């Protein structure tokens, strides 16, 4: 039939073209080559605990600071109130509160937490490497993008950027070692 | 009436032989003697400059492109090449680089010229379409292109204006990782602008066309509220010679400030981080994108829940609009709005020029246009929050609400006639 | 005033002994820490800056460090074809090719190499491992000199680089007194040269079209008032 | 006659409101209504063939120049990447370098189909003139193109045909310097080459857009030395929906079986020589540059002073037409005459099918050309040499004398009327 | 007969377990002289090949050379991100990445690790340093052997490459004859791989497009048929 | 004047065109990295005398080949008669007819030619790399492009080459080293 007939020959010749045109926006997606995206074994080695430890990996920064007893206290007395994200972005963990008891890291494979702390260095806004070395309005990391002004256990403060610094999954290698990944 | 004069192929047998091939009846016929009012101020040149500057940068592109390499490792040292062991070098890149300056420039005095002279008014509605359109092609190829340096501010630059297209909800990742190439900037996203880059202008060109056939078929607009009143038209010259030839004197003027600039002031304009290699573990001190953005970037980076008219704890209603999304919908509003510019104005009425309460408000929109430009590059840091949220806010209200209200109330003007305005 | 240099103008084609100066001085202080990979070697026999004897530059070549190959690893022996070298890390600096454009350039060099002096009095102690300067901006300042608001009340900053000269570090070939503030000044010229080469050959381009477009848009001045002249007689 | 049926806009307030820009206007009146005989046969479609496979290549293309790094230590590792980690990868690479193959073969059947119904012939000049050109640059493109993976066969097939260039005296080195970027092949030419790889097809699409305007305002031309019989035309049905369906159909088949090929036989066509880096201190044996430009290649490498009708002894009187020389015009004369073709068929005659004649002489042509494709690979030493001698003195007489002596005594025919042939 | 191998043809997407066993035999065997810097670490648990254990992969990498490092000069752990090695030179061979397509193929390889027969009765002697194959043709050829025109007289050609296996050089683990030819074979197949390893989507996708094609094709045959009816049907 | 002034700005125009195209005619052209164009001190050093030696220089190969007497022989009892190219394209010395003596090479410091050849291994036709080793049919080279063969010393014979195998400028340092520009 007339209708029958013109609309399958139109119909085929749409379905062809879809899949011929779906691997041309399938081909800008993430190669094999990018599919990787594994971890990586940085040693704490001594580098004189309180400043900072920076180590490139996944094409971003990760953030490995010892703590500093006045960033300490001023980070454990702060209440979940006035706290932009308290859901604590770290994935070593559940939903937990954004709390300093959770939030510093694993004890080394010993019992402790208010002594190490290692995020993700990249700022939730859109992406940017805020400055360290005590900076900003709150003791800890400030991003010089737009202006998000971040605290000692990496809490997000003081701008539009929405959440905190994240955590990703990372457990020690007895006491001189860092797995990422 | 709109007299074509096909010159009816009488010329000689070469004139008559070429009734294979019309050609030369389409150039002479229509695109050379296309009868054009007498009134035409100076403001009425730019499109031959923006003609000539894409052509001129089209041919530095393909030039470059023979020395240039996409790849983060040989990109720098190949711009280096170029600037330094090529036979005139420093002159394609600097004449690349500024002409993109001077096309924007150039397009926001064609642009404003159409907002003061009913350009956008019927029936004239397809080129500002097409022209919008336009606009946004040549900003995204801009943008493109500052990348490919593979300086320090193209990453951060990149890095930025790409988080936008993730900051949206459900979709914003997905779309954020097709168009880096992955997860974040390299040298995948390096091919892909490259690519595009040298590709685009020739859609423009295109564009450009249509742009050409449009405001051929109708009526270029004319100082005043008038058309050539076809039905014979004493007025209305044609374009060759006359209008050809103040044209290229406003261009030859306009190319000699132009070389001058590249040939004392070349780097005025650029960010000077751009000469040191990227570092993605390092950010530099006032990214500033770029001068043709800096608009849309602060009506983005303005509202942030930081005033009383902060209108995002409003739109917190729904859980999904946070600030972030909301900037951007403001920024694409900003543009999508002065494109439907010709169906909110709704005054029977034509140039500003008779319409006085029209021309304040014109210029304090220009006014409003400098100001973003300038606040922009200053920190979000007190006072420049409320300047950046009063400047965005004029700008929506100007283009939504005022020309209603003046296509109301906005005919205290005696219009002229007789478009042949000898005085 | 403001020892403005020959090339600061619409005028001013690099002065060369100038030049040459500074290549006493940066082969001799500078490249201890620093290098300058995006500057061809032969270069220095190009025209526009130091017009030196090109044996001379294959020798200073050989002289330099060994950079090994690209198709076959093996110490080579230097060819003035490649790049100056680079000096890296472990208490090293950045590369100095394009200084003098990421930052009025040459002046911040002039006006950086000049300014090591004394830590001020409100930190005369200092610290351990880094130098101050009193224009630098972008260096650490101690809480001492900050105010109640993070901001520095120092005009300049702590620097990790050391003063790179005292009173009479060189000598000069030709003759001339080697001060502290004519090495700066040469050496801030040698670095414009090796960021902008092509500076001479600028100037000309921009006088030849300069004139040229003047004289085509004259012509065609003339050309519109007479187009256009029965059309506005008569008002 | 020539009925344009330009629809008068009468449709609805849409297609009133499109009075701003004609668009479809042109499209409906002109491109898709375009009276065409009834009497054509299944060599008609190749036009359609081309479009299609010019717009493949050009998608494919930009879609690898996302991956493609040019540069000599980054080519190879690229189209790797490519054939490896891409999603799609060895689709795209096949499809690109297949789909030229048939490019030239359509190009092949569009000219001999020409040939034979007297399409060069008045008053279809331009047509010609146009597709020669066309031919030229698509040669040129196919060649900067086979050079980018950088193998091995790239870099020697661009060291002979660049050599040709250099073989002329007074103006040879220079040429060769300033195309190749120096005295030899390197980078530089390689991105010369991606640089003009990725412009030149635009350049075909407009000549193409003049291609497919010359024949619209010149009707197409039929099985028959017959005209439409403007004066209404019963004959003449209209191109859409029937021919386009016709087309789509056998383009459909073509595109079967260019997929099976590249599924199953796609490294046929190839050379294996071209997976091996660049050696230039080593050369194959039997480089053997392609299967489109092998019977140009073998009418240069012909005339070596190596036989009896060995013409070079005797341009020899001047010393400065050498062989290579004398090759190098032979091979521009092999295309000049086949450009110069209208103006010397001194026929007021048509197609073929009236002139046995021409006929015979046209299969011999066919025939020659496939001998010379086949020649172009095998050695010169003999027999070959004689073989190809014959083919290019063949080719050179046909073009030249074969079609005046006929156009003189060749009308024992009775030529068909009305082209409404219902038999 | 010809012993096809399983990919040759409509079909034969790359019988696994003859892939482990080239596997196998290129580690032990072939890898002390080539390389396959071409080919990534990572692919030996992608989809139509060896979809090896990603475990044992980390493993054999980390027990591999050392690749130093593109950004830090440092003996790393070479990870399997990063390619197999490269054997280049000093009784070095060339890259067999590709070696299946620069040359059916594979047949080549199989027939050519196959002969390396003792040299002939026109040469016994031979020559000090290269050895006999029966079908290397790029190889010299003693003036004993050759023709009056230069030409050799013998099947093959002397390569420089030693006989690479014996008897049985190396133990399977599934449990195989290791003779000769069943590991020339392997090694033949996995160096198709190593060459062609999206070869099973190739096929895939031809018969799905072979399909949709066919029935388009088909529909427009039939529409064609029906709109050209009322002008064909007097004839 | 009307035509005066017309056709004056009409030149002016033109002028102004050309001088902005030039330069884009110009950049294609040799740059100065390629300017550059030196020399390359290859040792011979023993590589046993007779069989060949390559090098790369100024992108292409430079043919060091020692000489068999055979392989001499030959070259010595060839006329200048039936020899397509008799003009020795050695540039280290004059245009002196291609005779052995002068088309072998100097003389190590010493006094001997009929024992080192040092040509340009590119073919004369369009530049390709022809095959070394004894081959062909005159005992020399074999060029695989088009088929042109060689002779022992260099010099074009049977097929389209129109001209031998230039001999770059070279001198000796003293009986083992070669100086290549
Ligand atoms: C090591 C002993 C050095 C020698 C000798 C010189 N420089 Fe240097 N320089 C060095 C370091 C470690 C740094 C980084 C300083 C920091 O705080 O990051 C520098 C920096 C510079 C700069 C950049 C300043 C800036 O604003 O970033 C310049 C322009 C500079 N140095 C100039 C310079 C010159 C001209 C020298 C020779 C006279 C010289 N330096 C020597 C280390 C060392
Ligand atoms: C050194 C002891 C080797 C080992 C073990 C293997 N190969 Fe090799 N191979 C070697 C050399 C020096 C050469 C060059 C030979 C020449 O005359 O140029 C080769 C060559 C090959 C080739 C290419 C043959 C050709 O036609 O060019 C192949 C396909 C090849 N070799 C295969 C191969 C395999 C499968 C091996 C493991 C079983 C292997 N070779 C080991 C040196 C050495
Ligand atoms: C044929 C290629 C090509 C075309 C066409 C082209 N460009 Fe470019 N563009 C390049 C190359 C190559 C670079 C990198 C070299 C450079 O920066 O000068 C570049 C860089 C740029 C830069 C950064 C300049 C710098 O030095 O940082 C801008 C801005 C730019 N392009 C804008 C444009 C615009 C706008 C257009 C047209 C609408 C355009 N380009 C047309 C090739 C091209
Ligand atoms: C967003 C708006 C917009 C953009 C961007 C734009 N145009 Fe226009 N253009 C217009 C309007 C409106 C007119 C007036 C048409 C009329 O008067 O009929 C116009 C007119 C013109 C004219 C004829 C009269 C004149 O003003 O010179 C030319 C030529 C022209 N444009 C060229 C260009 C070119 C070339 C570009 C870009 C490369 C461009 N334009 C970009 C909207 C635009
Ligand atoms: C947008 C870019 C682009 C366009 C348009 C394009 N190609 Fe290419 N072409 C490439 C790239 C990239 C390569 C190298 C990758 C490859 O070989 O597949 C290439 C390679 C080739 C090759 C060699 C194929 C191989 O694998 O060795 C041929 C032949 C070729 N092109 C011909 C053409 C022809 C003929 C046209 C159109 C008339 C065309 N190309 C259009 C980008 C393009
Ligand atoms: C050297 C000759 C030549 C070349 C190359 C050529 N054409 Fe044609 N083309 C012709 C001639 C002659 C005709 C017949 C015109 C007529 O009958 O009026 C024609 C007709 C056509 C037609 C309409 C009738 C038909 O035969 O299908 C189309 C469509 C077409 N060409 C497209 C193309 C495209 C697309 C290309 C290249 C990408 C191309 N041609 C290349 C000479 C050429
Ligand atoms: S990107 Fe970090 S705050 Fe804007
Ligand atoms: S290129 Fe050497 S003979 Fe043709």
């Amino acid at each position: 039939r007339r209708d029958f007939l013109y609309h399958a020959t139109a119909a085929t010749g749409v379905v062809v073209t879809g899949a011929a045109v779906w691997p041309l926006i399938n081909q800008m997606n993430a190669s094999a080559d990018v599919k990787a995206m594994a971890s990586i074994f940085v040693d704490v080695s001594a580098v004189e605990v309180g400043t900072q430890l920076t180590v490139k990996w996944r094409g971003k920064p990760v953030f490995i600071r010892r703590r500093d007893e006045k960033d300490i206290e001023l980070a454990r007395s702060v209440p979940l109130g006035a706290l932009r994200d308290t859901s604590a972005e770290n994935a070593n963990k559940p939903g937990a509160e954004a709390t300093d008891e959770n939030r510093t890291l694993p004890a080394f494979d010993g019992t402790n937490t208010g002594e190490w702390l290692v995020m993700l260095g990249v700022c939730t806004h859109l992406g940017c490497v805020p400055m360290g070395d005590k900076s900003g309005d709150f003791g800890g990391w400030f991003c010089p993008c737009h202006g998000s002004h971040y605290d000692s256990a990496g809490r997000i403060r003081k701008g539009p950027a929405p959440r905190n610094l994240d955590i990703p999954v990372a457990a020690f290698v007895d006491e001189t070692t860092i797995k990422l990944g | 009436s709109g007299i074509p004069h096909d010159h009816y192929e009488p010329k000689t047998g070469i004139e008559k032989w070429l009734h294979d091939r019309l050609p030369i009846v389409g150039l002479v016929y229509d695109t050379i003697m296309i009868p054009t009012p007498k009134n035409l101020n100076w403001w009425w040149i730019w499109g031959i400059v923006l003609a000539f500057t894409l052509v001129l940068q089209i041919v530095t592109g393909i030039v470059l492109a023979m020395h240039y390499t996409p790849h983060v490792d040989l990109a720098f040292a190949s711009v280096e090449h170029i600037m330094r062991d090529v036979n005139g070098g420093w002159a394609m890149r600097y004449i690349h680089a500024n002409g993109a300056s001077l096309f924007f420039l150039a397009v926001y005095i064609h642009i404003f010229r159409g907002l003061y002279y009913g350009s956008y008014k019927a029936p004239r509605e397809i080129t500002w379409i097409v022209g919008m359109v336009i606009y946004l092609l040549m900003m995204g190829t801009a943008f493109m292109g500052y990348v490919l340096p593979w300086g320090q501010m193209s990453f951060w630059g990149a890095t930025v204006i790409t988080g936008l297209f993730g900051a949206i909800p459900g979709i914003g990742p997905s779309i954020q990782a097709w168009l880096l190439g992955g997860p974040a900037v390299d040298n995948a996203t390096l091919n892909r602008f490259f690519s595009l880059h040298y590709l685009l202008p020739f859609v423009i060109a295109a564009l450009v066309a249509i742009h050409i056939w449009a405001f051929h078929t109708t009526g270029n607009n004319n100082p005043t509220g008038v058309e050539v009143r076809r039905t014979a038209e004493k007025d209305t010259l044609p374009f060759w010679p006359y209008f050809v030839i103040k044209d290229l004197f406003a261009l030859a003027l306009v190319l000699l400030g132009f070389f001058a600039v590249v040939a004392y002031m070349p780097n005025y304009l650029g960010h000077p981080d751009n000469y040191v290699q990227a570092n993605p573990l390092s950010t530099p001190a006032h990214i500033v994108p770029e001068w043709y953005f800096l608009p849309f970037y602060a009506i983005l980076r303005a509202f942030a829940a930081d005033v009383w008219v902060v209108i995002l704890v409003d739109g917190l209603t729904f859980g999904i609009v946070d600030a972030k999304f909301f900037g951007v919908i403001a920024m694409f509003g900003a543009i999508a709005v002065m494109a439907l510019a010709p169906w909110l104005d709704t005054s029977k009425v034509r140039s500003g020029a008779y319409r006085p309460k029209f021309r304040m408000w014109f210029w304090f929109l220009v006014l409003d246009f400098v100001v973003l430009t300038w606040v922009g590059a200053m920190p979000t840091e007190y006072p420049y929050d409320w300047i950046s949220l009063i400047a965005s806010t004029y700008w929506f209200a100007y283009f939504l609400v005022i020309l209603p209200l003046l296509g109301a109330t906005e005919k205290p003007e005696p219009i002229p006639a007789s478009i042949e305005e000898d005085f | 005033p403001d020892h403005a240099f020959s090339f600061e103008g619409i005028f001013g084609k690099y002065d060369q002994a100038q030049l040459r100066r500074g290549f006493q001085v940066y082969n001799e202080v500078c490249s201890a820490c620093h290098g300058m990979k995006f500057v061809p070697i032969r270069t220095l026999a190009d025209d526009g800056g130091p017009q030196l004897d090109p044996t001379f530059v294959r020798e200073y070549a050989a002289g330099l460090d060994t950079i090994i190959d690209k198709d076959s690893g093996e110490e080579r022996d230097r060819k003035e074809t490649d790049m100056f070298p680079t000096r890296v890390g472990d208490g090293m600096g950045p590369d100095l090719s394009v200084m003098a454009k990421a930052r009025g350039g040459p002046e911040y060099i002039y006006n950086y190499v000049i300014g090591f002096e004394e830590n001020p009095e409100c930190a005369p102690e200092g610290i351990d491992g880094y130098y101050y300067n009193k224009t630098f901006q972008i260096g650490g300042v101690p809480d001492t000199c900050k105010d109640a608001a993070g901001v520095k009340i120092t005009h300049g900053s702590w620097a990790r680089m050391p003063p790179p000269l005292v009173d009479d570090q060189v000598t000069y070939e030709d003759g001339t007194p080697a001060t502290v503030d004519q090495m700066a000044q040469d050496v801030s010229a040698f670095l414009m040269w090796a960021a902008e080469p092509k500076l001479v050959a600028r100037k000309q381009m921009g006088l030849v079209a300069m004139v040229m477009l003047g004289l085509l848009s004259v012509m065609l001045y003339l050309t519109n008032k007479r187009l256009w002249a029965p059309y506005k007689g008569h008002k």
